[PDB]
């Protein structure tokens, strides 16, 4: 329930100033993953793979302060919004949500 | 050792494909009235036969929801049928009529 | 009442779902429909029928009888 | 389905609560005789019979 | 969290609609549960609109309802809607009596008590009912059966009559009648909501017998949807009743005001009493004939203790299942014989059925349960 | 006797219209629904 | 235009649940126009004289 | 006592759920423009003055 109107306020009605917190815990998220010959080395190699480039930590910032609460709303509700999930299941699962009801959690009736 | 004996085995075949419970990978002991007596017994039974049972019931109720039925092949032959429940189902029985005889004195 | 988390105890078995969103409502409806009803019918007819034409016998009967029964012919 | 309950303690207890269940009857009657003016018998009562 | 599943009220709501384990399983068969509770609130509102314009004496209760129809904007669907909706209510009730029986839901014993206690109630109000416009039906309607009373031992006479009003059915009978089927109804609501309440404890049956624990699913959304499409096909045998075909399950003689000097040649109560009817007229004893009619229904109340077969439901019992539709048949027979007249044929062949309903349940069944016991080594 | 009579009937043509729309859209919207349960896969998968 | 348009339906009337409620609300008032008028008319078609409507010009003013 | 609701986000999140606001009065008025058949309003829209 939690987890899926946590997703639906994001789409819908995300505020200015926790996504600035968004976008702080992502730059140091970013920083402190590239710390050393390993984790640097590991950025090199499947960036070339996957970006053809290394995108350098400047334009990463860049990308990131575009970023705000339009920014999360828009690119959230493409992703998020009235969307069929996957789900998988493991163990004691009894209570886990139908799959429709499930479903029905990816949008919101107020909205 | 008997034709007759092995008549009364015939209508008991016939009954059996008649309920038509194997129809839906059923066992006749899958198919018994839950009482107290049943449901201790089903308590009693030991981890396997328990999960086979579950699993039997729940593929079952799937197919009833389904209106369905199983190819013909995978239908529970009479013969192959096993009483898993029966002395589960007797020891209880057993254990309660002691706890009534002794009610009576 | 009783509530789901607290219903029953079920090990081992994996049930594979797809979103509605994804699969048809009405898939070989008449190609795998009419198939099934007739099999159903054919396995219920002689539990359900013969009572009801037993009916039916008894009802066509007792109208054909109770009429010609207010006659007369000779005297 | 009642066989379960024919035996010796049974009979005991029913002989326990028998006088019991006689006074309960006297209870239920007298109060039926009373409520509805049960005319009938209360002709046989001393006193009661106001007429 | 989740406001649905702690507020004290809505708690209730989800409990019993929402959040419910239903079988993966039931089928239409179930749908009968909901369509009495739509068929209750339908026989409220219409009953409500047309109590607006109703009076309950009898120089004028005639003349009422014909004003009613004719003047009362829109008065006549809200009364053949109303009119309807009983017989409605009727086909819902035996349904519903029908899928109890055949799948061995009666085994939950007060939840099945409680539905006797609700069919009886239910008929009680329909009778009331179709008195209220004081045609010929409505007036030995109400003669005869308050006359049942009379049989009683010593105190039927005075019973009969206190009832009544007095010393036969007149004015008294009338205004009296319609406070009480005013009362029933929400009487009825009560007693659906402890029927609901010891049906939840237990949750449904399913029609294999076999318990559904392994495979319980929410109510919503797939029995919200399945109850609507339900609903809807409810509207329809309804709409096409008011809409095309009116008058059919009713008799004619209603729409002759009273006379209480009369008692028409071709009388008979409404259909949904005319099995009861056939099965008391059966007899040639007052006292025996009444006493028929009473175990006619107050047999179900038995039912339970005559179950016999180690499995529940009806699924996987052949022989149980033909003399189940023995008796349907069988009460068919039994509303045929009600409807037509105490002559040649029709007098034998309705002490049979007579015979064969109170056969078939009390011994026949049985019986017939134990042999598939013995069948299946059990 | 029936005065209702042709407004009845009328009433009648829209109800069998009316019907004849939404009985096959609320049969689409259970079948629709139920599609998820109705084409559920059950494998069990116990050990030895 | 004959594929991609319940699509186009899709993204600018269903999507939100205000323009969703909205579109079967507006969609309300002009089917009860189109079905009170076609289907009264049908009901015509099938009197065409049976019926005061018609008979009108019989008894003036 | 509503001091509290008056800062930055709650100004950002009413701006946020505003054209949702906006439509659901257009939702509200012209479900009962049409449920009461308002007359005054109706005879504007073109169509559906059937008279
Ligand atoms: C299905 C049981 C039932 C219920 C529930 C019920 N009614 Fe009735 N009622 C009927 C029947 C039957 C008639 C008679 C229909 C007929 O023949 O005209 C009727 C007739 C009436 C009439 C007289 C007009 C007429 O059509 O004959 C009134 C007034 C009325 N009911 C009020 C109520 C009220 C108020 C309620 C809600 C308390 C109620 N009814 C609920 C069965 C019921
Ligand atoms: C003579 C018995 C009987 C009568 C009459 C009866 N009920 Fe029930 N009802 C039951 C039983 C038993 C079930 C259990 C359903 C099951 O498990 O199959 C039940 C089920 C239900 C359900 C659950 C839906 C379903 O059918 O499974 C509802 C709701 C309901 N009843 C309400 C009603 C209403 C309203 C009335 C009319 C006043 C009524 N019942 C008449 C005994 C009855
Ligand atoms: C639960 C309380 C008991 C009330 C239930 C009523 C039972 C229905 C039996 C029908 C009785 C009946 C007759 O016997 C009869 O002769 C006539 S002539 C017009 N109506 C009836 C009539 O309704
Ligand atoms: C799983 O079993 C159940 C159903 O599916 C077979 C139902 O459909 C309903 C629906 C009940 C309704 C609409 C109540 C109406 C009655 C009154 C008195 C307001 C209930 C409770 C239920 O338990």
């Amino acid at each position: 329930f939690v987890l899926q109107g946590q997703w639906m306020r994001l789409c819908t009605s995300a505020t200015e100033s926790e996504v600035l917190r968004g976008k702080n815990l992502l730059r140091n998220a970013l920083v402190s993953h590239l710390d050393g010959t390993t984790p640097v080395c590991e950025d090199i190699g499947r960036s070339l793979l996957t970006y053809g480039r290394r995108i350098p930590l400047a334009e990463w910032e860049s990308r990131i302060a575009e970023v705000d609460a339009r920014v999360v709303r828009e690119v959230c509700s493409k992703y998020f919004y009235d969307q069929c999930p996957a789900v998988a299941g493991f163990g004691p699962i009894e209570q886990l949500p139908d799959y429709n009801r499930i479903r029905s959690g990816m949008f919101w009736l107020r909205f | 050792v008997s034709a007759s004996s092995r008549w009364l085995e015939g209508i008991r075949k016939w009954y059996y494909n008649a309920a038509g419970f194997n129809k839906l990978g059923l066992m006749r002991d899958d198919t018994i009235h839950e009482n107290d007596d049943v449901k201790e017994a089903i308590r009693r039974l030991p981890e396997n036969l328990y999960d086979d049972r579950v699993f039997r019931i729940k593929r079952a109720l799937d197919l009833s929801m389904r209106q369905q039925i199983l190819p013909k092949e995978q239908w529970t032959k009479y013969e192959e049928d096993k009483s898993y429940l029966e002395p589960y189902l007797k020891e209880v029985i057993r254990e309660r009529k002691e706890r009534e005889e002794w009610a009576k004195k | 009442g009783r509530q789901f988390g607290h219903l029953t105890r079920v090990r081992h078995v994996i049930t594979y779902s797809l979103s509605p969103f994804e699969q048809r409502a009405f898939p070989h409806y008449f190609s795998k429909g009419i198939p099934n009803v007739l099999r159903r019918t054919r396995a219920c007819i002689l539990r359900v029928a013969p009572p009801f034409v037993a009916f039916y016998l008894v009802y066509t009967w007792g109208t054909q009888e109770f009429e010609k029964s207010k006659r007369k012919n000779p005297a | 389905m009642l066989t379960r309950f024919l035996g010796p303690r049974y009979r005991q207890l029913a002989r326990n609560w028998v006088p019991t269940a006689s006074l309960w009857g006297a209870v239920g009657a007298v109060g039926l005789v009373w409520a509805t003016d049960w005319r009938l018998i209360l002709d046989w009562v001393p006193y009661i019979n106001g007429k | 969290t989740n406001i649905r599943k702690s507020h004290p009220l809505m708690k209730i709501v989800n409990n019993a609609f929402i959040d419910l384990p239903a079988p993966s399983n039931i089928s239409s068969w179930w749908n009968f549960g909901s369509l009495l509770g739509i068929c209750l609130i339908l026989q409220i509102l219409t009953g409500l609109f047309l109590a607006m314009h109703y009076t309950s004496d009898t120089t004028t209760a005639f003349s009422s309802v014909t004003h009613i129809c004719r003047d009362v904007n829109y008065g006549w669907i809200i009364r053949y809607m109303h009119a309807n909706g009983a017989s409605m209510f009727f086909i819902c009730l035996y349904m519903h009596v029908g899928r109890g029986l055949y799948y061995g839901s009666y085994t939950f014993l007060e939840t099945w008590n409680i539905g006797v206690i609700l069919l009886l109630t239910v008929m009680a109000t329909a009778f009331m009912g179709y008195v209220l416009p004081w045609g010929q039906m409505s007036f030995w309607g109400a003669t005869v059966i308050t006359n049942l009373l009379s049989a009683i031992p010593y105190i039927g006479t005075n019973l009969v009559e206190w009832i009544w009003g007095g010393f036969s059915v007149d004015k008294a009978t009338l205004t009296r009648f319609f406070a009480f089927h005013f009362i029933l109804p929400f009487i009825i609501m009560a007693i659906a909501m402890v029927h609901l309440l010891f049906l939840h404890e237990t949750g449904s049956n399913n029609p294999t017998g076999i318990s559904s624990d392994v495979d319980k699913i929410p109510f919503h959304p797939y029995y919200t949807i399945k109850d609507i499409l339900g609903a809807l096909l409810l509207i329809l045998a309804l709409m096409l009743l008011v809409l095309f075909a009116p008058d059919l399950l009713g008799d004619p003689d209603n729409y002759t005001p009273a006379n209480p000097l009369n008692t028409p040649p071709h009388i008979k109560p409404e259909w949904y009493f005319l099995f009861a009817y056939a099965i008391l007229r059966s007899i040639p004893n007052k006292l025996g004939g009444v006493l028929a009619l009473a175990f006619s229904i107050l047999i179900l109340a038995l039912i339970p203790l005559l179950h016999t077969s180690k499995q529940r439901s009806m699924m996987f019992r052949p022989l149980s299942q033909c003399l189940f539709w023995a008796l349907v048949a069988d009460l068919l027979t039994l509303t045929w014989i009600g409807g037509q007249p105490v002559e040649h044929p029709y007098i034998t062949i309705g002490q049979l059925a007579s015979v064969l309903y109170f056969l078939l349940i009390l011994v026949l069944m049985p019986t017939a349960g134990t042999i598939e016991n013995k069948l299946l080594k059990w | 006797a029936e005065p209702e009579h042709d407004h009845r009937k009328r009433m009648g043509l829209k109800m069998l219209l009316m019907m004849g729309l939404l009985l096959p859209l609320v049969y689409a919207m259970k079948r629709h629904k139920w599609s998820v349960l109705k084409s559920r896969k059950l494998a069990y998968r116990p050990p030895k | 235009v004959a594929p991609t348009l319940t699509a186009r339906l899709y993204s600018l009337l269903f999507r939100r649940t205000s323009t969703f409620a909205l579109t079967i609300v507006v969609g309300a008032l002009f089917f009860e126009r189109a079905f009170d008028q076609g289907a009264d008319a049908i009901y015509e078609h099938i009197n065409e004289g049976k019926l005061w409507k018609h008979i009108k010009h019989k008894y003036e003013n």
